[PDB]
RNA sequence: GUUAUCCGGAAUGAUUGGGCGUAAAGCGUCUGUAGGUGGCUUUUUAAGUCCGCCGUCAAAUCCCAGGGCUCAACCCUGGACAGGCGGUGGAAACUACCAAGCUGGAGUACGGUAGGGGCAGAGGGAAUUUCCGGUGGAGCGGUGAAAUGCGUAGAGAUCGGAAAGAACACCAACGGCGAAAGCACUCUGCUGGGCCGACACUGACACUGAGAGACGAAAGCUAGGGGAGCGAAUGGGAUUAGAUACCCCAGUAGUCCUAGCCGUAAACGAUGGAUACUAGGCGCUGUGCGUAUCGACCCGUGCAGUGUUGUAGCUAACGCGUUAAGUAUCCC
């Protein structure tokens, strides 16, 4: 790439920081409607039953979001609040569900790091 | 075989030692898969006197001190004219690790990557800033700084080499 | 006789002493004559001699050395071009660089003649930076 | 001598062309004809770059 | 604290600051338009460039220094480097310009010189197959071993007679030429290109090349010939559990030629082109000078090209190394 004419045509441009969440497309976290609350398995090295809610969003997408924590109240057609963040083990799950927010209760009996799970103080 | 190596260790006030990485490097044999320890030790007093050294042995501490005995026969002196900083900027690659060194104001502690910062904080320089361009390696990095501070000249020996009598210098 | 008459001399310098040979033969144009005139007097080289071969006046230039070493010259010469043909560079009397604090010089084309940083910093003039050596 | 180069290349293209058109498949001398056309063409842009009237005479001669 | 958005880190789009032998990456090679860069000397204008002065780039923000709120945040007063554009006065080294010379770059003229460079026309002989004769009589051919096949309608073998197409043994060399693909039986014709010398001439006419144009192994296709060998597909036999395959026997398109189309290949040196510079040894090819003889040698050399080990330097390493993957410049 000489300074003359292969480069005052253009070098090229890198695209963007590609969006790591194609939904949520305004901004960070977005209200959701539960459609399925099924349970899938990770890839080969792990072994678990991870419990994800496939959730329709208010944006216009439908997307399978993970449910953190131990206990979960989430039945059919409830309302959640999804956020970004890639669960590695599950192919397709791109998102999380916030706990302690609207119609998704905090986890049962947790006393270490409660702000990630929406549990008020005991004691 | 006199014992306990008290006089023979030479208590190392003169050269202070640190590792900069101890990677376990392993070879496989017919019987299996056995490892030795490669440690990289940078020795040097804070007077301006440092040098790297690799070593590998099946023990950790014999690899460290073995790399030290390899290191304390490999010393350059640092051309560091002013108030513990550098004469001029420099860059010198070794292998595929390029190192840009740049002198600093005296109100600046040494800021560099871990291998470069290790061989400069052992070099007793206080005021430098060296970016590393290239490898993630630690050995060729540090040895590239050593080559990057051999080839560095003061003003007195450049004034001696050119023959110009003296000016153009604040101090 | 290629595209550049200044990478001519300069690349003959680098290629001269990187093979440790202390002798250069180059053409003697006006700007080469001026560069070796402002370069012998700055302690980098030893002597420049004009002569002729087929009535074509050339410069043979003797480089510096020291004594019998691993390499008989210690300080590697490190010549470098800046204002390439096709990318001209130009500086005021502000931008004009003190190379390594002053251990190098930046030979450059003033309206006076071609100077160094000493002889263009005191003038206050600026111009096209040919090349800086260090 | 320039007009002997242009005129000499013109007779070169005449004799090589009346070779090639009655022959029609030599793909080696095609390069010779095209190097002669390009070489002559850079000469004509050269003498046109120098002069007006004199290059007008070079056009009017052939 | 998590998330989202942006910059950094990221030299991970590179002017500062990357690469293209093998890691991602050099077009298949070549001609050349636009365009880009460009030899030396002398002179002229100053468009670029530089210097002075002047105008302006609102205020707020940022920077410096003061001052005010108990400090800070914030507020306020004054100041300015950059840097942009314009006006004006100066400088002329570099780019450009104007003019005039110059030759080493490049060509041409001339004399040689080497060549499987290309195309066309003639001519050649081995060998193979088939046919036609004479002989003779049971196998020939093939394989890891067999078999299918052919053979008493006389095979194969041997001698002679024709015809046919295709390719051109030894020479053949780590060799010559072409831009690449390619090019070797010989001869002729037309014609390209290279290399070397003398100043014989012109005087920078140069390099690269977007888009473009040409050529471009083999297989493929249209049209017409031709068809011995070989031989996809196919068919039979074998091996095999099976065999659409390797083996064998037949064998069609194709192979060759005319006129086209197609435009791809590991089109490979896995290396775009050009110029300048940087150890040597051992070679080969072409010419040139001197020695030696007076003539073939033979030695050194001046160049150009081709090869092999190899210093420096580069490289992640392997390696490359005057034909660089070295040092630099230009262009895609």
């Amino acid at each position: 790439m000489p300074t003359i004419k292969q480069l005052i045509r253009n070098t090229r441009q890198p695209i963007r920081n590609v969006t790591k969440s194609p939904a949520l497309r305004g901004c960070p976290q977005r209200r959701g409607t539960c459609t399925r609350v099924y349970t899938i398995t990770p890839k080969k090295p792990n072994s678990a039953l991870r419990k994800v809610a496939r959730v329709r969003l208010t944006s216009g997408f439908e997307i399978t979001a993970y449910i953190p924590g131990i206990g979960h109240n989430l039945q059919e057609h409830s309302v959640v609040l999804v956020r970004g963040g890639r669960v590695k083990d599950l192919p397709g799950v791109r998102y999380h569900i916030v706990r302690g927010t609207l119609d998704a209760v905090g986890v049962k009996d947790r006393q270490q790091g409660r702000s990630k799970y929406g549990v008020k103080k005991p004691k | 075989g006199f014992g306990s190596k008290s006089k023979k260790e030479k208590i190392r006030d003169g050269f202070e030692e640190n590792v900069v990485q101890v990677r376990r490097v392993t070879k496989v044999v017919k019987g299996g898969k056995h490892m030795r320890f490669r440690a990289i030790v940078v020795v040097g007093d804070k007077k301006g006197q440092v040098g790297v050294g690799v070593g590998k042995a099946k023990e950790v501490v014999s690899a460290v001190q073995k790399a030290a005995v390899d290191a304390r026969r490999n010393i350059i002196t640092v051309p560091m004219t002013k108030y513990l900083t550098f004469p001029h900027r420099n860059e010198a690659d070794y292998g595929a690790a390029r190192v840009m060194l740049r002198p600093a104001a005296p109100g600046t502690g040494v800021i560099a990557g871990g291998a470069v910062r290790t061989v400069l904080e052992m070099a007793g320089v206080e005021n430098a800033l060296g970016k590393q361009l290239g490898s993630n390696n630690a050995l060729n990095n540090a040895r590239a700084t050593i080559v990057a501070v051999q080839t560095m000249r003061q003003f007195s020996d450049v004034a001696r080499d050119r023959g110009i009598p003296m000016e153009e210098l604040w101090k | 006789m290629g595209k550049d008459t200044i990478a001519d001399i300069i690349t003959c310098i680098r290629n001269a002493d990187m093979n440790r040979k202390g002798t250069v033969r180059i053409v003697s144009t006006n700007i080469t004559e001026n560069i070796v005139k402002i370069l012998l007097r700055e302690g980098f080289i030893e002597n420049a001699r004009k002569h002729q071969e087929r009535n074509k006046y050339f410069l043979v230039l003797t480089l510096r050395h020291r004594r019998n070493k691993k390499g008989p010259y210690l300080n590697t010469f490190h010549l470098k071009r800046v204002s390439r043909p096709g990318l001209r560079i130009y500086s005021n009397y502000q931008r004009i660089p003190r190379i390594l604090g002053g251990m190098g010089i930046a030979i450059l084309s003033t309206s006076r003649g071609i100077m160094t940083d000493r002889e263009a910093r005191l003038e206050g003039i600026g111009g096209e930076i040919l090349c800086y050596i260090w | 001598s320039v007009e002997f180069q242009v005129f000499c290349f013109t007779n070169k293209i005449r004799r090589l062309t009346l070779h090639l058109e009655l022959h029609k498949k030599d793909y080696s001398s095609q390069r010779g004809l095209r190097k002669t056309l390009g070489k002559r063409q850079r000469l004509l842009a050269y003498l046109l770059k120098i002069n007006g009237v004199r290059y007008k005479e070079l056009i009017s001669k052939l």
